[PDB]
């Protein structure tokens, strides 16, 4: 079996709807639901956690004043079920704030480190869904990368636009986030990584590999 | 903005 964290940006920017009929938030939720439905219907043994960042409340093991704020562990590492499906469809809502995606990655890594103790997995996987609209701190990113390598974690980023026609009006902050994603993925996978940025439209199939 | 990593990451 494998262990997967879905690390989902639910910050305020994700609710801005100017691409089609579904906002980035609603598109990412739909992908998560289809993925989880596939897993439930197939009776897969993979364990799947859900970490949300950009939530109005804070609920994670690293949270303490001014640290890892606005990040919530919605589902711990366990088999998916219909309660999870019901919550994601009805409970999970857009947040009214923003959070640091590297903080959310650290929470996700800490969850995996603790909750995979004493168990055997073929792969550890973290999938991040975001529009990269909000700032982040790179403090100690070199430690994060070292541990992602040590634990052989596969990291996938999914964005609601292509980063390979007209330009898409990406903010400077989004462009900085994209470059950081590229630096992280290259650190992990080398030259191949520079292109390992995926879109929401391809995310369901890339997840289900 | 500095952060504090959990000890298992920096041990």
């Amino acid at each position: 079996k494998s262990a997967v964290v879905l690390c989902m940006d639910v910050g305020l920017a994700m609710s801005h709807s100017n691409q089609g009929k579904e906002s980035p938030f609603e598109q990412a939720k739909k992908v998560m639901m289809l993925f989880l439905q596939r897993q439930v219907f197939a009776e897969s043994k993979d364990e799947i956690a859900v970490v949300l960042y950009g939530t109005d409340t804070t609920d994670n093991a690293l949270a303490r004043e001014d640290q890892y704020e606005n990040i919530s562990v919605h589902r711990h590492l366990m088999l998916p079920d219909f309660d999870l499906l019901e919550q994601i469809e009805n409970v999970v809502e857009p947040g009214s704030v923003q959070a640091d995606f590297l903080d959310a990655l650290i929470v996700s890594m800490d969850l995996l480190q603790k909750e995979t103790l004493g168990k055997k997995y073929t792969r550890l996987h973290i999938a991040v869904f975001s529009d990269l609209s909000s700032p982040f701190s790179v403090d100690q990113l070199e430690v994060i990368i070292a541990n992602l390598k040590k634990a052989e974690i596969t990291l996938q980023f999914f964005l609601p636009f292509s980063v390979d026609g007209p330009g898409k009006g990406l903010s400077d902050q989004q462009k900085e986030g994209i470059e950081m994603v590229r630096k992280i993925m290259f650190s992990l996978d080398g030259e191949e990584g520079l292109s390992e940025v995926f879109t929401f439209r391809d995310s369901l199939e890339r997840l289900s590999i | 903005k500095t952060r504090v990593l959990p000890s298992w990451l920096t041990a």
